[PDB]
C-alpha cells in the first residue's frame, strides 16, 4: 500500500481512529461528552502526575504538603486548581455521557456500555481516594465512611476493612496506600477506556436517529476532529472560570481544617459528584440495607440493556417515555439537592421518595411505558 | 435518462455574493480562501499563544522552587584549624572547606606550573591569607564532595571519577573541568574569618 | 525533421464578402475531405431550445428542399462519398469525404444542407422518438454520463451544464419551427468555415464555395458574431451512486483558460506527464506516468485519463477514472498526489519526454485528411488563424519543468476542485477530504 | 467496519460545494434562527415540566423546614 | 487587498502559512500581553504594591 | 520538393522483402510484416500465437522488458502488435532521428525474444483479459465461431486462446512458434517517413534466421459447418458464408464488387429496427463470402431470410449494369481513402511486399478492379447460392433459423 | 368510550417519525428478525426505504425537517416490512420450538 | 474618632424594618425576664433584628472605612 | 437549637472577578494581625518572605522579621539556642502546642489564621461580622463563664473576648483606627494570607476570557466551514422507470 497511513502498524491505528473512521453524519454535542471524557483523563492525570510531583504522603506532612505546593511551586497553585476542579468537569462530562447514552438506547451495544460502567465505578473510585490525600477534615472522614462503607459485607467485612486501609482505623498507613491507589487508577482508567472504544468501534458510533447510518457516514477526521476541538474550547471555558475566578466554588471549605481524627464535624457533606448516591444510603435506615440501597443506585446500570422494550433504538419517537426520562433526570437533581441536606422532616421523606421513584422510573416504569408505546404502534 | 439531472440552486441560498454566473468565480474566491484561512490562521495563532504559556508555566512548576534560602555569612575560628589540617563546615547546601596550610604547601603551591593549568590560577590569586584557603566542598565534574588529605597533589581527590586537586583546589589531574569554587571572604581578625 | 516540418506546405484561408472563412491544406492525395465547422452547440441553446443543434444533426442528412433524402442519400452513396458529422457544446460539424475530383458537387452539396434542409415535419417526428430511444442508449455508457455530470456541476447554473443532446422533454416536444429557429440563427457565414485537405486547389474550393454559397450580408447586425455569456466554474461534486453497476466512474477538475490562452500549451504537456492507463498496455514498468505504475503495482484502476477539455472563455483540467468498487479511494489518492507533485516537484528528465510524446499526438492529429481538415476548421473557429506544427513545434518545444510548475500550480493548487462519480462509489471519501488533496502538505 | 462495505444504496444523487464556494456564516433569521425557536418550542412542553415541578417541591422544601425552625407564639402563651 | 494579498503570500503555501503563524504568535503576544495587563492594572488604580511600592518610592 | 520519391523494394538473399517510402512526414513508423499466426497451430500449442502477441514487451536479448517499454516512452515512441489468423505485422512509429533509436526495440522484439519461463508464466493470466475486453462487441464472438464451422484445420483455430489453454502455453511452444515462422523468407521490414538506404542497412542486423518456411500450415479444408450460441442479449448476430475468394485469386475483385453491389440492396430489402452487411474476408488459400445481421430477436428470421434472398435474387440476374457502375466506384474510395491514415496505408505497402514482393501503383489495381464487372457479379453471386454454407450465431436465438432452413 | 383508532393517530403525530418523512417500519430498530425480515424485502421497496432514512438522516444532521406538506399521514404510512417480520418471527418461534 | 459602624448603625436601626423588628424584640425581651420560669429564648427576635441591621449596614458601611 | 444567624454581604474593595486586592489596606491588616492577633493565632503558611514586594518592602520586611528572636539548630554541643528571625522563617507560633495554647485561654483553641477565610462559609464577611459583632445575649440566654455572646458564632458563646476595639493599635498610615476600619483591614489580609495568588490569578482569568472569546468563535467558524459542505448539501432519489 502506497498510502502509509494505512500501511503502518501504529501510524494506521491513529488513521484508523481519528481519520477515516466512519461516522455517523447526524451526530450532536451529546456525542461531544467522550472525547471530553478522554481528555479529562488526560488533564487529570497530567496535572496530578504534575501535583503528586510536590505531594508527600504521610500524615504529619500530606496535609501542609499540598499547601508548600499551592504557596511555594510556581503556579503550583493553578495546577491544584485545575486538578481540584477537573475531578468536577470529569464527574460533569461522565454525568452527561451516560445520559446520552441511556437516552439513545446506546446502552444496547452491551460491552461498550458495560466497560462503561466499569469506567465510571472505578473514576468514582479513583476519585474517592485522592480526595482523602490533602488530609483535612473532609479528606478523614470520607476515608472512614466510604471504607466502613464495606464493613457491612457479612464475615469478610470488618476484616476487608481492617485491610482496607491501613491497619485498624484510618491512619498513616491507610494514607501512604491511598497515595498509591490513586497514582495507580487513572491509568487503570486509560486502560479500560481502550477496551471501550474498541468494543464501540466495532459497531460503528450509535447516532440520534437510532437507524442505521449506514446510508451516510462521514470520515470522522475533516468533520468530527473539528466538532469535537470545538467542544474541547466550549466545556473549557466554565472549568476555566472556575479555576481561576471561583476555585472553592465547588469545593466545601470545611476540608480547609487538617483533619482531627477526634471530632467529625457537624455538617458533613460529601463532594457534590456523590451526592444522589448518599442520599440513597442514608433514607433507609440500616447500615447494610441501606449501603445495599447505595449499590444499587450505581450498579443498576448494569440492567439498563435488559429492560429495554420499545421496538425502536434510541427514543426521539417516544414522547412517553421521554419525559418519563427528565423526570429521571430531575429526579436525580433532587436526590442530589436532598444529599446536600441534614436530616430533618421538611427532607429525609422527599429525601426516600425521590430514592424509590428512582428505582421505579428505571426497573418498572420505563419497560412498561416502553412496551406501552409499541402497542400504540400496533407492535 | 441522466440527461435530466441538473445540479439545484445554490444561490443566495448559500453561495458567497460573490459567486452568481456570467463573471469567473476564480479571481473572486482566490479572496475568499484569503478570509476562511485567516480565520484558521488566526486560530492556530490564539492557540500558539494559549499553548506557549500553559507549557511555560507547567514547566516552572519545578525547575526551581520559590524556596530558595540565603545564608552568605558564616564566622569561623581560625584557631579551630591548626596547621596542616583543612575542616569542613555545614554551609548554604553543599560543603565548605577552610584550610590551614604549612610553609611547604603554601610554597609547593606557588611552585605550580600555572602556564600548565587546566584552569590557569595562581595559588596567590586564589586566596588572600596564604597559610588560609578557602573552597566549596563540590567537585566541578559531577558534584562528589572532594575528599583532603587524599590524591596525588596533596590537595584532594574526588572519589567518583578520579579529579586530584591542589592545596589551592584547581584541579590538576583527572576529568574535572575547571577549579574549585572560591567564595567570597574576609579576616576580620587574627583568628576570626568570614565567608560570604 | 524541423525540415519536414517548415517542408510542410502553408495553410490557406480567405474570407469573404459573405463572412464565410475558407480555408484549406493541399497535397498529392487523389481523395480528400471537406465541410462547414459552424460556431454552433448546446452552448447556444435556451432552456426550450436545448437539444435542437443535435436534433438537427439528426435531419441535416435527411435531405434538403432541393433534393429530397433518396435522392441526397443516392447522389452521395452513389459517387461512394462518406458525409458525417457531429454537435459538440460550442462547436457543430459537417463533413465528406470524397475523391477531391468533386470539390465542387461536394461543396454543393455542403451548402445544399446548412442551408435548406428539408425538416420534413413527418421526418422529424420519426428521428424525435429516434433520438429519445439513441438517447437511452447514451445513458448506460458510463464512460460519458460521468462527464455531462462532470459539466453539469462544475459549470451549474451555465449554458455549459447543459448536455449537448437535451433533456427528454425538449427532444419530445421540439417543434417544426424550433429547429428552423436554431437554423437560422446560428448557421451564419461569419461563423461557419469551409474547410478541406487532400488534392484540392484553393481557388478551386474558393469559386466553389464563393459560387454555392451566395450569403448576403446587408446589415451591421449580420456581419457581427455574438459573444456568449461567460460560464461560472463552482468547485463542487454530484455522485449518482448505485452499488448496482460493476465498477465506478470518477471525474475531477479544475476551471482551465479557454483555447486562446498560450499555456494551454504548458498545461498540454502537464497531462502528458502523468498520461493515461488501461489493464492492456504492456508496461507495469511504464514510463514515468507513476500513477500507471502505482495505478499497475497496486491495482488501482481498470483505466484513468488525464484531459485538458478547452472552450472558448474556459474549460476543464482534470482526469477521469474507473476503478473497482474497492480500489476507488487509493487511487484517487495516489493520483490527486500526482497533480501535486506535478505542480510541486516535477522533473526536466518527465518534460523532456512529456514535450515528446506530446510532438508525437501533436503530428499524428492531421494523421489523413479528414483528421487535417478537423483541424483547420477548428483552428480558424476557435484560434483565428492556423497552427502550424511548425508553430505547435516552437511553443511547446520551449516548455522547461519550472514553466510546468508555474501553471500547474497556478491552475491546480488550492483550487475548489469539481468531483462527478457514478457507480458504487461508496469508498469514496467526502469533498472536504478530497479538497485538502488540492494543497500538498508541502 | 470500514468504508466501502456499509451497505446497498441505489439511485441516490447528491450535489454538495466547495465550503469556499458557499458561506459557512449561513442563514441567520431567514432559516436560522426559526429553526431554534422552532425547537425551543417544541420540547419546552417536554422537558421543563419535571424541572418546574422540581423547582416547587425544592421551594416548598426548604421554606417549610425554614418555617419549622422558628418558635410558635403560642408554645407558651402561658 | 489585504485579504487577497494575505492569501496569495502567506496562507497559500504550507511553508508561508506556518511561518507566518509564528511571526504572528510573536506579535500576538507583546501586544496581547501588555495591553491584558494595562486594562488590569487600570481596572485597579492605587491597589497594587506597583502603585504603593512608593510610600517607601514615592507617589 | 515535391515529396514524390517511388517506394523502392530490394528482396535480401535471405527472403527478407523491404519496402520503403520517404513521404517526408515528421512522423515515420516502421514495421516488420511476418507470414506468421493462429493458423499454424495445432490441437496443442494453441492460443501459443495470441501470447506471441502479448509478449511484444517481454525482455529481450538486446534489453530488458524495462528498458523496451521506458526506451520507446523516453521518446514518445509506440511499439505495438497487429495480428490475423495468417499474418503478425509489430509496427513502431516515432518521429525524426528518434527512428533510428526506436528500431534497436523493435529489432529485438521480433528476432531476439528470450521468452522468460517468469515472465511468461508471469503474463499468461493477461490473456484472460485482453480476450474479456475483445469479447465484448459481440461481432468478435460470432466471427471466432463462423470461422470454426466454415473449417476443420488450420485457419478454423482461434486468434484469442482458448480458455482451457489460458495457463498452459509453454515458455518452450513459443520459441518454437517463432523459429519455424519468423524467418527472413516470409518477413518484411516495411515502413514510413524513411530514406530505403537506412532502412536496408539495418535489414543487416535482422539477418539471425533464414530456414524459408519453418512449419508451412496445412491447406484449409472447408466445411458447412454450424454453430449456435443461446445466450440472449435481446439481439442476435448471424453471419452466413460461402466458401470463395483468395488473395490474389483473380475471382476475388468479383466478390469485393459484388460486396458493394450488394448492400444498399440487403438493407434496403429488410424493413425495420436492424443491421445487415456484405461479409468479404480474403485469405491465402481461401476465403469466406456471405453477410452478418444484427437483428432484433424475434425479428431475426425474418431479416436473415430476407438478406439472404436478396443474395439470392440478385444472383439471378437483379443487377443493373449501373449498379456495378457505382460499386466499382465506392471500392475506389474505400481502397484509396484507407490508406489516408499512415497506418493503414503502411498495411498497402507491407501486406503486399510481403504477399507478393511487388506493388501494384493505385492505378493498375484500379485498372484490375475496373477489368471485369457485369461479366461476373451476377455470376460470384451464384457461386454463393450454389455452395456449401456455415452459419454462425449469438444470442436468443429462439427465433433464429438453421441453414438446414436456407 | 375512547378509540385505541383515536389514540394511534394520537400517539402517531406525537412520536412526529413522520416529520422527517419516514413510515413506522423505516424506524423499528434493526435487530436480528428485522435483519432477516428487511433482507427479503423485494428490491422495489429497500431502495425506497433506503432513500427515506438517508433523507432523514440528512435532515436530522441539519437540524430541520420536512415541510409540513410532506409529512406522512398516519393513513397513508405503509407496513411494507410487517408482514414480512412476523412471517420472520414466527418461522424462527418454531425452529426454535422444533429444537427441544 | 467616633466608628463610622456605631454611626451609620444608629442611622440603619430606624429604617423601616429594623424598627419593625426591633419592636418585635423589645417585647419579647421584656416578655421573658418578666417570667420566672419559661423556655423561650429571645434569639429568633434578634436575629431578625441583626439580620436587618446588619444587611444595611453593609450596604454603605464600607463607604466610609478607608 | 439549630437556629443560627448568617453574615450579611459587604461590597469588599476586592470581591470583583477582575478586582485585585487593596495592597495598602492589606499592609495594615498585617499590623492589626502583627500585633493584637499574632498572639494567640498562628499563620504558619505564611512568612516575611511573602510580604516582600505585595504590602512590604525587602529590607522593611527584613527588619520586620528581625523583630523575632527564633529557636535554630543544634550547637556544636548540639543545643537549641536562639538567633534574630531571617526573612525566610514564617510568622512566629503563639503556643509550643495546642493544649499549651488553650490552656493559655480558658480552654479554648484558637485556630490558625493562615487558611481561615476559606475554613469558614462566608470568609470575610463573616470573620468581619464575628470581630464587630459581639452583644449581650438576648434574653433566656445564658453564656457560661469564660465565653461571650456573639450571634454570628455557631453557638452563640464564643472563647474569643472582644479582640479589637478603636485605637488598639495606630495604623502608621495616619489612619482613623476606629474598630469598624481595623476590623475591615484585618479580614482583606486574612483573604490575601489564605490565597495570595488572589491578584494572578484573576488577572490571569481576565486573559482567559480574552482567549475563550476569541478562540471559541474562530475554531467555531471553522468547525462551520468545514460542516457547511453537508449542512447546504441536497439528496434526490432518480430510480429508472
Ligand atoms: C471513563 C471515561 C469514559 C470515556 C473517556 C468515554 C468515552 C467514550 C467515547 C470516546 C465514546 C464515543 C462517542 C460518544 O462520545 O458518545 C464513548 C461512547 C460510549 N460510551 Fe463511553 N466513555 C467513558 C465512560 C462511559 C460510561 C460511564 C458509560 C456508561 C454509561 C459509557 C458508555 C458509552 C456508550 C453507550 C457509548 C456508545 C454509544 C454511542 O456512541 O452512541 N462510557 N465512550
Ligand atoms: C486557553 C486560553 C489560555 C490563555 C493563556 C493563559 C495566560 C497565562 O499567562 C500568564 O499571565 C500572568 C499575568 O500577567 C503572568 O505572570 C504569567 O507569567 C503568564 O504565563
Ligand atoms: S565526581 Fe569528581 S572526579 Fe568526577
Amino acid at each position: 500500500a502506497p498510502n502509509i497511513r494505512k500501511s503502518h502498524p501504529l501510524l494506521k491505528m491513529i488513521n484508523n481512529s481519528l481519520i477515516d473512521l466512519p461516522a455517523p453524519s447526524n451526530i450532536s454535542a451529546w456525542w461531544n461528552f467522550g472525547s471530553l471524557l478522554a481528555v479529562c483523563l488526560m488533564t487529570q492525570i497530567l496535572t496530578g502526575l504534575l501535583l503528586a510531583m510536590h505531594y508527600t504522603a504521610d500524615t504529619s506532612l500530606a496535609f501542609s504538603s499540598v499547601a508548600h505546593t499551592c504557596r511555594n511551586v510556581q503556579y503550583g497553585w493553578l495546577i491544584r486548581n485545575l486538578h481540584a476542579n477537573g475531578a468536577s468537569f470529569f464527574f460533569i462530562c461522565i454525568f452527561l455521557h451516560i445520559g446520552r447514552g441511556l437516552y439513545y438506547g446506546s446502552y444496547l451495544y452491551k460491552e461498550t456500555w458495560n466497560t462503561g460502567v466499569i469506567l465510571l465505578l472505578t473514576l468514582m473510585a479513583t476519585a474517592f481516594v485522592g480526595y482523602v490525600l490533602p488530609w483535612g477534615q473532609m479528606s478523614f472522614w470520607g476515608a472512614t465512611v466510604i471504607t466502613n462503607l464495606f464493613s457491612a459485607i457479612p464475615y469478610i467485612g470488618h476484616t476487608l476493612v481492617e485491610w482496607a486501609w491501613g491497619g485498624f482505623s484510618v491512619d498513616n498507613p491507610t494514607l501512604t496506600r491511598f497515595f498509591a491507589l490513586h497514582f495507580l487508577l487513572p491509568f487503570a482508567i486509560a486502560g479500560i477506556t481502550i477496551i471501550h472504544l474498541t468494543f464501540l468501534h466495532e459497531s460503528g458510533s450509535n447516532n440520534p436517529l437510532g437507524i442505521s447510518s449506514d446510508s451516510d457516514k462521514i470520515p470522522f477526521h475533516p468533520y468530527y476532529s473539528f466538532k469535537d476541538i470545538l467542544g474541547l474550547t466550549l466545556m473549557l471555558t466554565p472549568f476555566l472560570t472556575l479555576a481561576l475566578f471561583s476555585p472553592n466554588l465547588l469545593g466545601d471549605p470545611e476540608n480547609f481544617t487538617p483533619a482531627n481524627p477526634l471530632v467529625t464535624p457537624p455538617h458533613i457533606k460529601p463532594e457534590w459528584y456523590f451526592l444522589f448516591a448518599y442520599a440513597i444510603l442514608r433514607s433507609i435506615p440500616n447500615k447494610l440495607g441501606g449501603v445495599l440501597a447505595l449499590a444499587a443506585s450505581v450498579l443498576i446500570l448494569f440492567l439498563i440493556p435488559f429492560l429495554h422494550k420499545s421496538k425502536q433504538r434510541t427514543m426521539t419517537f417516544r414522547p412517553l417515555s421521554q419525559t418519563l426520562f427528565w423526570l429521571l433526570v430531575a429526579n436525580l437533581l433532587i436526590l442530589t439537592w436532598i444529599g446536600s441536606q441534614p436530616v430533618e422532616h421538611p427532607f429525609i421523606i422527599i429525601g426516600q421518595m425521590a430514592s424509590l421513584s428512582y428505582f421505579t422510573i428505571l426497573l418498572i416504569l420505563f419497560p412498561t411505558i416502553g412496551t406501552l408505546e409499541n402497542k400504540m404502534l400496533n407492535y | 435518462s441522466h440527461t435530466d439531472i441538473k445540479v439545484p440552486n445554490f444561490s443566495d441560498y448559500r453561495r458567497p455574493p460573490d459567486d452568481y454566473s456570467t463573471k469567473s468565480s476564480r479571481e473572486s474566491d482566490p479572496s475568499r480562501k484569503g478570509f476562511s484561512y485567516l480565520v484558521t490562521a488566526v486560530t492556530t495563532l490564539g492557540v500558539a499563544y494559549a499553548a506557549k504559556n500553559v507549557v511555560t508555566q507547567f514547566v516552572s512548576s519545578m525547575s526551581a522552587s520559590a524556596d530558595v534560602l540565603a545564608m552568605s555569612k558564616i564566622e569561623i575560628k581560625l584557631s579551630d584549624i591548626p596547621e596542616g589540617k583543612n575542616m569542613a563546615f555545614k554551609w548554604r547546601g553543599k560543603p565548605l572547606f577552610v584550610r590551614h596550610r604549612t610553609k611547604k604547601e603554601i610554597d609547593q603551591e606557588a611552585a605550580v606550573e600555572v602556564s600548565q593549568l587546566r584552569d590557569p590560577q595562581h595559588d596567590l590569586e586564589r586566596v588572600k591569607k596564604p597559610e588560609w584557603v578557602i573552597l566549596i566542598g563540590v567537585c566541578t565534574h559531577l558534584g562528589c564532595v572532594p575528599i583532603a588529605n587524599a590524591g596525588d597533589f596533596g590537595g584532594y581527590y574526588c572519589p567518583c571519577h578520579g579529579s586530584h586537586y591542589d592545596a589551592s583546589g584547581r584541579i590538576r589531574k583527572g576529568p574535572a573541568p575547571l577549579n574549585l569554587e572560591v567564595p567570597s571572604y574576609e579576616f576580620t581578625s587574627d583568628d576570626m574569618v568570614i565567608v560570604g | 525533421y524541423a525540415q519536414a516540418l517548415q517542408s510542410v506546405p502553408e495553410t490557406q484561408v480567405s474570407q469573404l464578402d459573405n463572412g464565410v472563412r475558407v480555408a484549406s491544406e493541399q497535397s498529392s492525395q487523389p481523395t480528400c475531405t471537406v465541410g462547414v465547422w459552424i460556431d454552433a452547440g448546446s452552448r447556444y441553446e435556451s432552456e426550450k431550445n436545448n437539444g435542437a443543434g443535435y436534433f438537427l444533426e439528426h435531419l441535416a442528412f435527411k435531405g434538403t428542399k432541393n433534393r429530397p433524402q433518396n435522392a441526397l442519400e443516392k447522389e452521395v452513396e452513389s459517387m461512394g462519398a462518406h458525409l458525417n458529422a457531429y454537435s459538440s457544446r460550442e462547436h457543430t460539424a459537417y463533413y465528406i469525404k470524397a475523391l477531391s475530383k468533386d470539390v465542387p458537387k461536394a461543396v454543393e452539396l455542403l451548402a445544399d444542407i446548412v442551408q435548406n434542409c428539408s425538416l420534413e415535419d413527418s421526418q422529424i417526428e420519426k428521428e424525435r422518438d429516434v433520438i429519445v430511444r439513441e438517447l437511452q442508449e447514451n445513458d448506460t455508457s458510463m464512460r460519458e454520463v460521468v462527464f455531462n455530470y462532470l459539466h453539469a456541476t462544475a459549470f451549474q447554473g451555465t449554458g455549459l451544464a447543459q448536455s449537448v443532446e437535451g433533456p427528454s422533454e425538449n427532444i419530445r416536444k421540439l417543434s417544426r419551427a424550433d429547429l428552423t429557429e436554431y437554423l437560422s440563427t446560428h448557421y451564419t457565414a461569419p461563423r461557419m468555415v469551409l474547410a478541406a485537405a487532400g488534392g484540392v486547389e484553393h481557388q478551386q474550393l474558393l469559386e466553389l464555395a464563393q459560387k454555392h454559397f451566395g450569403g448576403v450580408p446587408f446589415t451591421y447586425d449580420d456581419d457581427a458574431v455574438p459573444t456568449l455569456s461567460k460560464c461560472r466554474f463552482t468547485g463542487s461534486q454530484i455522485r449518482h451512486r448505485e452499488d448496482g453497476l460493476p465498477l465506478a466512474h470518477v471525474a475531477i477538475a479544475v476551471e482551465g483558460p479557454g483555447w486562446a490562452h498560450p499555456d494551454l500549451v504548458a498545461l498540454q504537456v502537464a497531462n502528458a506527464i502523468i498520461g493515461h492507463y488501461d489493464r492492456t498496455y504492456g508496461g507495469g514498468l511504464h514510463s514515468s506516468s507513476p500513477l500507471a505504475s502505482i495505478a499497475v503495482t497496486n491495482k488501482l484502476c481498470q483505466s484513468f485519463q488525464t484531459f485538458s477539455i478547452c472552450y472558448s472563455e474556459t474549460g476543464l483540467f482534470g482526469f477521469y477514472f474507473v476503478c473497482d468498487r474497492m480500489s476507488i479511494d487509493d487511487m484517487m489518492f495516489v493520483l490527486q498526489g500526482q497533480w501535486m507533485r506535478l505542480c510541486t516537484s516535477i522533473s526536466e528528465s518527465e518534460v523532456l519526454r512529456g514535450k515528446n510524446f506530446l510532438r508525437n499526438a501533436l503530428v499524428s492529429h492531421l494523421d489523413g485528411t479528414t483528421p487535417v481538415c478537423e483541424d483547420i476548421g477548428r483552428e480558424l473557429l476557435t484560434y483565428g488563424r492556423r497552427i502550424p506544427l511548425e508553430e505547435w513545434e516552437e511553443r511547446l518545444a520551449e516548455v522547461d519543468a519550472r514553466m510546468v510548475r508555474e501553471v500547474c500550480s497556478k491552475y491546480i493548487y488550492d483550487q475548489c476542485p469539481a468531483v462527478a462519480g457514478p457507480g458504487p462509489i461508496e469508498q469514496l471519501p467526502d469533498y472536504n477530504r478530497i479538497r485538502s488533496g488540492m494543497f500538498w502538505l508541502r | 467496519r470500514q468504508f466501502g462495505h456499509l451497505t446497498r444504496v441505489r439511485h441516490l444523487i447528491t450535489y454538495s460545494l466547495s465550503p469556499f464556494e458557499q458561506r459557512p456564516f449561513p442563514h441567520y433569521f431567514s432559516k436560522g434562527v426559526p429553526n431554534v425557536w422552532r425547537r425551543l418550542r417544541a420540547c419546552i412542553l417536554r422537558v421543563a415540566p419535571p424541572f418546574l415541578a422540581f423547582y416547587l417541591l425544592y421551594t416548598w422544601g426548604t421554606q417549610e423546614f425554614e418555617k419549622s425552625k422558628r418558635k410558635n407564639p403560642a408554645a407558651y402563651v402561658n | 487587498t489585504l485579504t487577497a494579498r494575505l492569501y496569495s503570500l502567506l496562507f497559500r503555501r504550507t511553508s508561508t502559512f506556518a511561518l507566518t503563524i509564528v511571526v504572528g504568535a510573536l506579535l500576538f503576544e507583546r501586544a496581547f500581553d501588555q495591553g491584558a495587563d494595562a486594562i488590569y492594572e487600570h481596572i485597579n488604580e492605587g491597589k497594587l504594591w506597583k502603585h504603593i511600592k512608593h510610600k517607601y518610592e514615592n507617589k | 520538393p515535391p515529396h514524390p520519391q517511388d517506394l523502392e523494394i530490394t528482396k535480401l538473399p535471405n527472403g527478407l522483402v523491404i519496402a520503403s517510402l520517404e513521404n517526408y512526414s515528421p512522423g515515420s513508423t516502421i514495421g516488420v510484416f511476418i507470414k506468421a499466426g493462429s493458423r499454424y497451430e495445432n490441437s496443442s500449442n494453441l492460443g501459443t500465437s495470441h501470447l506471441l502477441r502479448l509478449a511484444s514487451s517481454l525482455t529481450t536479448k538486446g534489453a530488458s522488458s524495462f528498458k523496451i517499454t521506458r526506451g520507446i516512452e523516453a521518446v514518445g515512441g509506440k511499439l505495438s502488435v497487429e495480428s490475423t489468423r495468417e499474418n503478425m505485422a509489430y509496427t513502431v512509429e516515432c518521429l525524426r532521428d528518434d527512428v533510428e533509436i526506436l528500431m534497436e526495440f523493435l529489432l529485438n522484439v521480433t528476432t531476439a525474444p528470450e521468452f522468460r519461463p517468469w515472465e511468461v508464466a508471469d503474463l499468461q493470466p493477461q490473456l484472460k483479459i485482453d480476450k474479456a475486453v475483445a469479447f465484448q462487441n459481440p461481432q468478435t464472438h460470432v466471427i471466432e465461431n463462423l470461422h470454426a464451422a466454415a473449417y476443420r484445420n488450420a485457419l478454423a483455430d482461434s486468434l484469442y486462446c482458448p480458455d482451457y489453454r489460458i495457463g498452459k502455453v509453454t515458455s518452450v511452444e513459443l520459441h518454437d512458434f517463432v523459429q519455424n515462422h519468423f524467418t527472413s523468407a516470409r518477413m518484411a521490414l516495411v515502413g514510413l517517413g524513411v530514406s530505403h538506404p537506412v532502412l536496408k542497412n539495418v535489414a543487416e542486423q535482422l539477418l539471425n534466421i533464414r530456414g524459408g518456411l519453418g512449419l508451412s500450415g496445412a491447406k484449409a479444408k472447408y466445411r458447412g459447418g454450424e454453430i449456435r450460441e443461446q445466450n440472449g442479449d435481446s439481439l442476435v448476430h448471424a453471419a452466413i458464408v460461402a466458401e470463395s475468394a483468395a488473395i490474389g485469386g483473380a475471382e476475388a475483385n468479383a466478390f469485393s464488387v459484388l460486396q458493394h453491389v450488394l448492400g444498399a440492396n440487403p438493407h434496403v430489402k429488410r424493413g425495420n429496427p436492424f443491421d445487415v452487411s456484405a461479409f468479404n474476408a480474403s485469405y491465402s488459400d481461401s476465403g469466406l463470402f456471405g453477410f452478418y445481421t444484427i437483428s432484433q430477436a424475434a425479428y431475426a428470421g425474418q431479416v436473415i431470410k430476407a438478406a439472404y434472398n436478396q443474395v439470392k435474387t440478385i444472383a439471378q440476374g437483379n443487377v443493373s449494369n449501373e449498379n456495378v457502375q457505382a460499386a466499382k466506384n465506392k471500392l475506389k474510395a474505400k481502397y484509396l481513402m484507407s490508406v489516408e491514415s499512415s497506418e493503414g496505408f503502411l498495411e498497402e505497402v507491407g501486406s503486399q511486399a510481403l504477399a507478393a514482393g511487388s506493388y501494384n501503383p493505385p492505378s493498375t489495381v484500379l485498372q484490375q478492379i475496373d477489368a471485369v464487372a457485369d461479366a461476373d457479379v451476377i455470376k460470384a453471386a451464384k457461386k454463393f447460392v450454389s455452395r456449401q454454407k456455415s452459419m454462425a450465431a449469438s444470442g436468443n436465438l429462439g427465433h433464429t433459423p438453421f441453414v438446414d432452413e436456407l | 368510550s375512547r378509540w385505541l383508532e383515536g389514540i394511534r393517530k394520537w400517539y402517531y403525530n406525537a412520536a412526529g417519525f413522520n416529520k422527517y418523512g419516514l413510515m413506522r417500519d423505516d424506524t423499528i430498530y434493526e435487530n436480528d428478525d428485522v435483519k432477516e425480515a428487511i433482507r427479503r424485502l423485494p428490491e422495489n421497496l429497500y431502495d425506497d426505504r433506503m432513500f427515506r432514512i438517508k433523507r432523514a438522516l440528512d435532515l436530522n444532521m441539519r437540524q430541520q425537517i420536512l415541510p409540513k406538506e410532506q409529512w406522512t399521514k398516519y393513513e397513508e404510512d405503509v407496513p411494507y416490512l410487517e408482514p414480512y417480520l412476523k412471517e420472520v418471527i414466527r418461522e424462527r418461534k418454531e425452529r426454535e420450538e422444533w429444537d427441544k | 474618632l467616633v466608628d463610622p459602624l456605631t454611626t451609620v448603625r444608629e442611622q440603619c436601626e430606624q429604617l423601616e424594618k429594623c424598627v419593625k423588628a426591633r419592636e418585635r424584640l423589645e417585647l419579647c425581651d421584656e416578655r421573658v425576664s418578666s417570667r420566672s420560669q419559661t423556655e423561650e429564648d429571645c434569639t429568633e427576635e434578634l436575629f431578625d433584628f441583626l439580620h436587618a441591621r446588619d444587611h444595611c449596614v453593609a450596604h454603605k458601611l464600607f463607604n466610609s472605612l478607608k | 437549637s439549630d437556629l443560627e444567624l448568617h453574615p450579611p454581604s459587604y461590597p469588599w474593595s476586592h470581591r470583583g472577578p477582575l478586582s485585585s486586592l487593596d495592597h495598602t489596606s492589606i499592609r495594615r491588616g498585617f499590623q492589626v494581625y502583627k500585633q493584637v492577633c499574632s498572639s494567640c493565632h498562628s499563620m504558619d503558611y505564611v512568612a516575611y518572605r511573602h510580604l516582600v514586594g505585595v504590602c512590604y518592602t525587602e529590607d522593611e520586611a527584613k527588619a520586620l522579621a528581625e523583630e523575632v528572636e527564633v529557636q535554630d539548630g543544634p550547637n556544636e554541643d548540639g543545643e537549641m539556642f536562639m538567633r534574630p528571625g531571617k526573612l525566610s522563617d514564617y510568622f512566629p507560633k503563639p503556643y509550643p502546642n495546642p493544649e499549651a495554647a488553650r490552656a493559655a485561654n480558658n480552654g479554648a483553641l484558637p485556630p490558625d489564621l493562615s487558611y481561615i477565610v476559606r475554613a469558614r462559609h462566608g470568609g470575610e464577611d463573616y470573620v468581619f461580622s464575628l470581630l464587630t459583632g459581639y452583644c449581650e445575649p438576648p434574653t433566656g440566654v445564658s453564656v457560661r463563664e469564660g465565653l461571650y455572646f456573639n450571634p454570628y458564632f455557631p453557638g452563640q458563646a464564643i472563647g474569643m473576648a472582644p479582640p479589637i476595639y478603636n485605637d488598639v493599635l495606630e495604623f502608621d498610615d495616619g489612619t482613623p483606627a476606629t474598630m469598624s476600619q481595623v476590623a475591615k483591614d484585618v479580614c482583606t489580609f486574612l483573604r490575601w494570607a489564605a490565597e495570595p495568588e488572589h491578584d494572578h490569578r484573576k488577572r490571569m482569568g481576565l486573559k482567559m476570557l480574552l482567549m475563550m472569546g476569541l478562540l471559541v468563535p474562530l475554531v467555531y467558524y471553522m468547525k462551520r466551514h468545514k460542516w457547511s459542505v453537508l449542512k447546504s448539501r441536497k439528496l434526490a432519489y432518480r430510480p429508472p422507470k
